[PDB]
């Protein structure tokens, strides 16, 4: 007859669907049109570990070979034909990782930091979800985690690049100001604002500086934080002006490219990781996304597709 | 039936309480007394001792035993399983014999793990027996045509709705079925756990049908129990794996059941999937990878 298995496959686009039945060649290429996921490698770990939740097994007799059940969401309508596999991952159990994504940010983990975000980021098109709001939610929360990967990965490097040359600290600077754009929570938001300042502030571009400390402040950092920030503010107020001109321009819109850490302002041409939202100069396009790390910069993609709402007939 | 009990407590799936009343059942026919030392036989390999159903099990023996040893050495050597299954597939077409009702039953298993149903079933629908019929059904569970195991669970209940071997295989076709049916799986299994103890298989059973449905916390108990008889029961474990995923407890707990099994059975099916999942894996990366 046809297997449980199979029933699923046919039943669901989904993709961890596929993956609980077993069938890694079609989850693969279901992952590879709606999202780009070209290099599979990364998430080896996360299709064995949710493969291996898929089936129970209980024995109809003895010293015969055990019998595997194949539970299905749902369970009571699903008849031998319509059934699809059980849930098992959820939105809120990405959520709840999130926040210990915030814990190790703030800690200064970033590393760490990007590992945890990473992974919840390529979980995102595992699961099943219920409603139209909570697609939008898993999609919020892609972003949410492209913008501290890129984020963090910038401030990385930024911190490992020479300090010697004026235009090495023209550069590093550059940088800490672009982070001072990606949206992050308030917490951290003034944690990198505060970052920008000092590093403005040595380089006598105190007009810049002055705009870094005023938006810190409306964060509302904590009160000692706040007065250093007002004594710095006051001290570039004596002499607003920026010793020098810097490739930033923070009234224009960006788009922090992800390998390059380069502005992209507004209309210019970039290209997108079609699952992060990541971007990237057109030069990368084709190549394997820094942030996502499985997927093509290039590749127009079907979309996510989380939910069954999606499909429409 | 004087050998009720033994023959009830094996399907059960309580091996050795099955192989100490064998032991204290009193032949009284010589009949009787082959099928108390096929079953005694029988429990020893549901305990994997195969090695003692090798060696007591000795040419002069019955030809019941004799086919049992048949599937003893079929399990214990891997080696000679494609000689046994030749000779098997001689004896069964240069033979007509099918009374011997052990020798079908131990025949189809054989077939059975060769992953020849057709054999299998082709054996046993010579046979006449209950467990003939119960057999058949599960390997046609295995074939996924549940009408077809509809059919044979009827025969068989018409026969005897009341026996633990029907009702047992009524659990299976219900498991199969899905729905409301899972419900009625669950308190068969429950009903047997209660009246003649709870065993690994039965425990598995009812956790089968509560994962079955959405009740993965009421499932927790008799895992939990099951697991403190018996570490490394594969099906436990397995069941654990997946429990433990749903539970949400920490993605590690569900790779150290999953290397606990490892330890207990390297050879396991289980096992064998999973690594055969894994290098396809690879492979496919290889296929989507791009080229350098």
């Amino acid at each position: 007859g046809t297997s449980p298995t199979q029933i699923w496959c046919n039943n669901s686009q989904l993709p961890v669907d596929h993956i609980l039945a077993g069938s890694f060649e079609t989850a693969m290429r279901l992952l590879h049109d709606q999202v780009g996921v070209i290099q599979f490698g990364p998430y080896k770990q996360l299709f064995l570990q949710t493969y291996a939740r898929g089936r129970t097994t209980y024995q109809a007799l003895p010293c015969l070979p055990s019998m595997y059940s194949y539970p299905n969401r749902n369970w009571k309508d699903a008849g031998l034909k319509n059934g699809v596999p059980a849930v098992g991952l959820k939105l809120n159990d990405l959520i709840q990782r999130l926040q210990l994504c915030y814990q190790l940010t703030t800690v200064g983990k970033f590393e760490e930091a990007v590992e945890k975000f990473r992974s919840i980021l390529l979980s995102v098109p595992l699961l099943v979800v219920d409603n139209k709001q909570e697609i939008a939610e898993a999609q919020q929360l892609i972003t949410i985690c492209r913008e501290y990967i890129v984020g963090l990965c910038m401030e990385i490097e930024r911190k490992k690049l020479p300090k010697e040359t004026l235009d090495q600290q023209k550069r590093i600077c550059e940088m800490a100001a672009y982070f001072t754009h990606s949206n992050l929570q308030p917490v951290h938001m003034i944690l990198v604002l505060r970052t920008a300042l000092n590093l403005f502030f040595k380089l006598k571009n105190f007009k810049t500086a002055a705009t870094f400390a005023r938006r810190l402040l409306e964060l509302g950092p904590k009160p000692e934080v706040a007065q250093q920030t007002r004594k710095i503010l006051s001290a570039c107020e004596k002499n607003p002006t920026d010793a020098c001109q810097l490739n930033y321009d923070m009234h224009n819109p960006f788009d922090i490219c992800a390998a390059s850490y380069r502005p992209i302002y507004r209309g210019k041409p970039v290209e997108k990781c079609p699952l992060s939202g990541a971007c990237y100069s057109p030069e990368f396009k084709g190549q394997i996304c820094r942030v996502t790390t499985v997927t093509e910069i290039g590749k127009d993609v079907i979309g996510l597709r989380i939910s069954p709402l999606q499909f429409r007939l | 039936d004087e050998l009720f009990d033994v023959k009830n407590a094996f399907y059960i799936g309580s091996y050795q309480q099955c192989i100490n009343e064998a032991q204290r059942v009193k032949l009284s026919s010589p009949e009787r007394e082959v099928e108390r030392d096929v079953f005694l036989y029988r429990a020893y390999l549901a305990q994997r001792k195969y090695g003692v159903v090798l060696d007591e099990i000795k040419p002069s023996s019955a030809p019941e035993l004799q086919a049992v040893r048949m599937f003893a050495e079929y399990l214990a050597s891997e080696n000679q399983r494609d000689s046994i299954v030749l000779e098997l597939d001689r004896e069964m077409s240069r033979s007509v014999d099918v009374t011997n009702t052990t020798f079908l039953l131990m025949a189809a298993s054989i077939y059975f793990h060769d992953q020849n149903p057709d054999a299998a079933l082709r054996t046993l629908h010579q046979g006449d027996g209950l467990e003939c019929m119960a057999m058949t059904i599960q390997i046609l569970l295995k074939l996924d045509r549940l009408d077809l195991a509809r059919k044979e669970l009827k025969k068989m209940q018409d026969q005897d709705e009341d026996a633990t071997l029907t009702q047992l295989a009524t659990a299976w076709v219900n498991l199969a079925v899905g729905g409301e049916k899972l419900q009625e799986a669950y308190y068969i299994f429950q009903e047997l756990a209660d009246k003649c103890s709870p065993t690994l298989l039965l425990l598995n059973g009812q956790a089968a049908c509560h994962s079955a449905q959405g009740r993965w916390e009421t499932a927790e108990g008799v895992l939990q129990e099951a697991l403190d008889k018996d570490s490394g029961h594969p099906e436990t474990l397995i069941n654990l794996i997946v429990l433990s995923q749903h539970l949400g407890k920490p993605p590690e707990v569900t790779n150290r059941y999953l290397s606990q099994l490892k330890d207990a059975h390297r050879a396991h099916p289980f096992i064998k999937e999973y690594q055969a999942k894994e290098n396809d894996f690879d492979r496919l990366a290889m296929q989507y990878a791009p080229s350098a």
